């Protein structure tokens, strides 16, 4: 979910669930699912986002 | 005069070329085996499964925290001398193959093998005089002499049923070869392999067997063998099968494939007519000794045995107590 | 005043050998502390395949990434089902492998031993080149079967009374192609679980799919066959399914490659009617009780190592025992010359025939339904 | 659809044939590989087939198997009723009755 | 004057050898006293069985009953100290304390 | 604060993980250890304890 512009919660597959500062770069209404996106290792942001899966 | 001078500058390069031998040894060592003590020392070190084993030499490194590590340079072994599915210890860092745990084997295997070894010498046993005969050549033989067999050239035996009523005596062998002889002694009930825990007993077999592999001089007294060894149906919704699968994974890991004599299975049931025409034949059980009920005078003797240590009066007649004795 | 020369070349040839034994070894300790410097590298699968570097993945004890290869790795080899490999730290591509083994098919597979060829077996004759047409041809040559252009046929099963060297004869098969031979005892497949079994089976069968002239081989199969009932035992439900997962990849959307199955049973009844069905296996052939020429050819192929004279009267041997398998001729051959132990003869005399035959034929008081014959 | 006949008839053949004449994006599966360990994880398999189905394309996917994961026999507390009960109720649940533009024929048989 | 009580699954607790501790403390309380008294119940579930195959379950059990074994009888027998066990048969028992 | 001074010089001072013992080798100390939850170990000792009592 997001909480307010351009920053948001994700779970990861870390195990854990994280809430991230996300940037201006993916379009505003493309995270309406659990979709797979894209994180940082160290520090974890949103970078990309992809629509198909699994 | 001179291939004397050449031999012997090349005498002085030896002792320089095996100072360097004992430096190429020695000095490397200093680097070597410090850290490699030192990557032994590191911890307690993480000891691992292997998953496979490739050489494209390679090998598959899964934690024993459940997490998996490929490397293509195995490092402190060699690929024969490992095989995968093994117990192996691994730096955390590094994550190296570094030696093998000698801890390969279970709990209850451990537990099985019975280190008290009564003592039962010979005097015990009366009655089943040639049974102890047929008994020594088929079983003690050969754990003696493999050449007492193919000097002649036939095979030594392969399993001997113990059977009769339930009194006339078929833990006198146990013990009785237990003690006398000097091997291996590993003993088995039957319950054992009555399990509700589904599909292990083809782990106890084959485990248990592998143990037997490798402490050759193996004596199995395996116990109640009627308990799982029963004579098969064909019926609708009416019975269990893991009894059948360790009673069939016995059979086809004894007779079948892959024979052995690295191994002496010695089964004792009271009964015998439950059992497969399979639990036999003639290569899953050689023998079929059946036993004498205690005569007149076998009564006798073995009551007088169970008389030896105690104070006896020799107002005794034992064949007058062991005659009106009967059954 | 040549001695100089010996007294330089022994101490140069036993120098040598000592630093040849111990540099080398040097030289491998040295090839270990570079190992020193060798990372573990992470196990894993491509998920798929985006973009021509970014690859989605996932590690096989967690996570799930998006990372890249090399600069070699042959990229349009990392289709989706492949097994890859990655960095540690930068967790980037390094190499991919051929598949997975689990190595419960290892501790079976590679456990076989190699035996004697079919010399030590006989009676047969019929079924050695029978089963040799329906076993060896295809991977001699596929082509006379595509000469006539017909595919060729799948398997068979063995049956009869327990013992006869059913498991045998499959030995003389593993010494007589001596390729590619999984042989499963193929009862320990039901662990605790569900799925297991049958992921073990598709193990197997994409390793079978992977190398080309592979043979199966299974035994005691009324444990993982059964019949089908309307379900009672929750514990034969598995056995259903695991029967269909037979049912299915014996057959499949493809079909198999040079992938041979030999069988062998106890019991061919209790097998369900829908495994009956040739194409599947091709017929179920019957190895027999021998007869007078088979218990006497078996006989003299177990009267070989003896130390017997001019007294082996095979007619009476063969002729007083009224029917008993190879192995059974093991028990009569090895106990004669027991009883030739028996108060230690050195020799063999051949009276010790008739006392084991005394012994088996009356240890034969314990044996009944002496058949099982199917469909 | 639902077929049925001895064993024998080529009973896989038929989806051979239809797999090969066609153009579409035929995902397989097949059955017996649904009775898993985890909660609801053949079920979630069923999903990942139905989501990346209308991801494709109503095109043509295909699955192969009725027999004894799917039996009539609801009414038992014996043995993986979790499993069984997750496969039937999944199996139902997702059938829907329709999804009305996806997964031509799944093929039970 | 002499008794102790021991129902046997008080000793169901959950670490290696922590019921063979308790068998250790309950033989180094029995010789420090005369004429006592431990009972024992429920000897079912202490062990008379050695059920195996290859699972690696149950087996605090199997070495609290291997070291009631040797505490029991054997290495320094018991004297002023009498121990009854109590069951509904003697058919899940063990023949090394059958040992006759 | 009745002791809090001392408590800032157990600071320097602290050792000792659970790590309940499984079994040993032989002919040395050699034991055997899982701590909880991750693995299992083939441990040895520091050298100032007793040997006998582990
Ligand atoms: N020589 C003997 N010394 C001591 N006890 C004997 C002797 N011969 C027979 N017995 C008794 O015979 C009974 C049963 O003997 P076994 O047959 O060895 O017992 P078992 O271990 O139950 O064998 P099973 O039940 O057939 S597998 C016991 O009560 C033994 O004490
Ligand atoms: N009518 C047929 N004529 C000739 N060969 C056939 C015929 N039907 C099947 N086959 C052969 O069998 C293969 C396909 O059979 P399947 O379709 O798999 O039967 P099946 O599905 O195994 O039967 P089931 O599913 O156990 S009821 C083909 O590749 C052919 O080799």
């Amino acid at each position: 979910e997001a909480v307010d512009q351009n920053t948001a919660i994700v779970g990861s597959t870390t195990g854990s669930n994280y809430y991230v500062r996300i940037l201006s770069t993916i379009d505003r209404e493309l995270l309406k699912p659990n979709a797979s996106v894209a994180l940082h290792k160290h520090s974890n942001a949103l970078v990309d986002v992809l629509p198909p899966e699994a | 005069r001179t291939r004397l001078l050449d031999s012997e500058i090349k005498i002085m390069k030896s002792e320089v070329l095996r100072v360097t031998h004992e430096l190429q040894a020695m000095k490397d060592k200093i680097k070597e085996n410090s850290e490699k003590i030192k990557v032994n020392k590191t911890l307690p070190y993480l000891v691992s499964n292997v998953i496979e084993l490739l050489d494209v030499k390679c090998a598959v490194i899964k934690t024993s925290t459940r997490q998996t590590y490929f490397l293509p340079v195995i490092g402190l072994v060699d690929a024969e001398k490992l095989k995968p599915g093994d117990l192996v210890g691994v730096n955390k860092d590094s994550y190296l193959i570094l030696e093998t745990l000698p801890t390969e084997y279970d709990s209850r295997v451990k537990a099985m093998e019975v280190d008290e070894r009564p003592t039962e010498q010979y005097s015990d046993i009366g009655g089943l005089d040639k049974q102890i005969q047929e008994l020594v050549e088929a079983i003690v033989l050969p754990m003696n002499h493999k050449e007492k067999f193919e000097n002649l050239g036939i095979q030594p035996p392969k399993g001997v049923l113990m059977y009769g009523p339930p009194g006339t005596g078929k833990t006198l062998l146990a013990r009785a070869c237990a003690a006398q002889t000097k091997a291996t002694f590993l003993k088995l009930a039957g319950p054992q392999l009555v399990q509700m825990f589904i599909g292990d007993g083809a782990k106890l077999v084959r485990d248990a067997f592998a143990l037997a592999k490798e402490k050759a001089p193996s004596i199995i007294f395996i116990d109640e063998l009627d308990a799982i060894g029963t004579k098969r149906f064909d019926s609708e919704k009416a019975g269990d099968r893991e009894v059948q699968r360790t009673m069939l994974e016995l059979l086809n890991q004894l007779d079948g494939f892959q024979p052995n004599t690295q191994v002496k299975v010695i089964a004792a049931t009271n009964r015998v007519d439950i059992l497969d025409p399979a639990l036999l034949r003639s290569g899953r059980l050689d023998r079929k000794i059946e036993f004498p009920m205690p005569n007149e005078e076998a009564r006798a003797r073995i009551m007088q045995i169970h008389s030896r240590k105690m104070n006896v009066s020799p107002d005794v007649n034992y064949e007058e107590l062991a005659r009106c004795t009967d059954d | 005043k040549l001695l100089e020369h010996k007294e330089i070349d022994g101490r140069l040839k036993e120098l040598r050998e000592q630093l040849k034994e111990l540099t080398k070894q040097y030289e491998k300790s040295e090839n270990d502390l570079k190992a020193l410097q060798s990372v573990g590298q992470i196990v894993g699968e491509v998920l798929k395949q985006l973009t021509e570097e970014k690859f989605i993945v996932k590690a096989t004890n967690g996570p799930r990434y998006v990372v890249g290869c090399r600069r070699q790795l042959d990229k349009s080899k990392l289709k989706p089902g492949t097994r890859v490999a990655l960095d540690m730290t930068t967790l980037t591509i390094m190499r991919y492998l051929p598949r997975e083994v689990d190595p419960l098919v290892y501790n079976m597979s590679h456990e076989d031993p190699g035996n004697v060829s079919y010399s030590e077996i006989g009676g047969l004759s019929e079924q050695i080149r029978e089963l040799r047409e329906v076993i060896e041809l295809p991977l001699t040559n596929p082509e006379l079967f595509q000469r006539v252009g017909i595919i060729p046929p799948k398997g068979c099963l063995l049956y009869g009374p327990p013992g006869t060297g059913k498991t045998l004869l499959a030995r003389a098969v593993a010494s007589q192609l001596d390729c590619n031979f999984l042989k499963v005892v193929s009862s320990s497949i039901v662990d605790k679980y569900i799925g297991e079994s049958a992921r073990l089976i598709r193990e197997m069968f994409n390793y079978a799919r992977d190398h080309q002239p592979c043979i199966i081989f299974m035994d005691e199969i009324d444990a993982i066959g059964g019949r089908r009932f309307s379900e009672g035992t929750s514990a034969d439900r598995e056995i259903q399914r695991t029967l269909m997962e037979l049912l299915n990849q014996m057959d499949g959307f493809d079909t198999l490659h040079r992938v041979k199955m030999i069988m062998a049973t106890n019991r061919p009844d209790t097998l369900d009617p829908a495994l009956l069905r040739p194409g599947r296996l091709d017929r179920k052939i019957h190895i027999d009780l021998p007869n007078e020429q088979a218990r006497l050819d078996i006989l003299k192929i177990h009267a070989g190592p003896i130390t017997k004279h001019g007294e082996i009267d095979y007619e009476a041997i063969v002729k007083l025992s009224d029917g008993f398998n190879g192995a059974d001729l093991r028990n009569v051959c090895t106990e004669a010359g027991m009883f030739a132990i028996r108060a230690d003869h050195d020799f063999v005399v051949q009276e010790d025939f008739m006392k084991a035959v005394r012994k088996v034929a009356d240890s034969k008081k314990l044996e009944s339904k002496l058949d099982y014959k199917p469909v | 659809v639902l077929m049925y006949g001895p064993p024998g008839c080529g009973k896989t053949m038929l989806a051979k044939a239809v797999a090969h004449h066609t153009t579409a994006a035929f995902i397989r599966v097949v059955g017996s590989e649904f009775v898993q360990k985890y909660l609801g994880e053949g079920p979630r398999m069923v999903r990942d087939v139905f989501r990346l189905a209308k991801e494709n394309a109503p095109a043509i996917i295909f699955i192969d198997e009725i027999d004894a994961i799917a039996t009539k026999r609801f009414d038992a507390q014996t043995g993986a009723d979790r499993e069984v009960q997750r496969i039937l109720l999944e199996l139902l649940n997702q059938m829907d009755g329709f999804d009305q533009n996806v997964n031509v024929k799944v093929i039970m048989a | 004057a002499c008794f102790i009580r021991v129902i046997g699954s008080e000793l169901v607790q959950k670490y290696v050898g922590e019921g063979a501790r308790m068998v250790r403390e309950l033989f180094e309380m029995a010789r420090t006293k005369k004429a006592c008294l431990i009972f024992f119940d429920e000897i079912d579930a202490i062990g008379g069985a050695r059920f195996d195959d290859g699972a690696g379950g149950d087996n605090e059990v199997q070495r609290t009953m291997l070291e009631l074994i040797n505490q029991l009888d054997g290495f320094d027998p018991r004297g002023n100290i009498k121990v009854l066990m109590a069951t509904n048969r003697p058919d899940t028992l063990d023949p090394a304390l059958m040992r006759p | 604060a009745a002791d809090k001074q001392t408590l800032q010089s157990e600071q320097p001072l602290q050792v000792a993980r659970c790590t309940k013992i499984i079994n040993a080798d032989s002919e040395d100390p050699k034991y055997i250890i899982n701590v909880k939850q991750f693995a299992k170990f083939v441990v040895d000792l520091s050298d100032q304890v007793a040997p006998t009592d582990i």
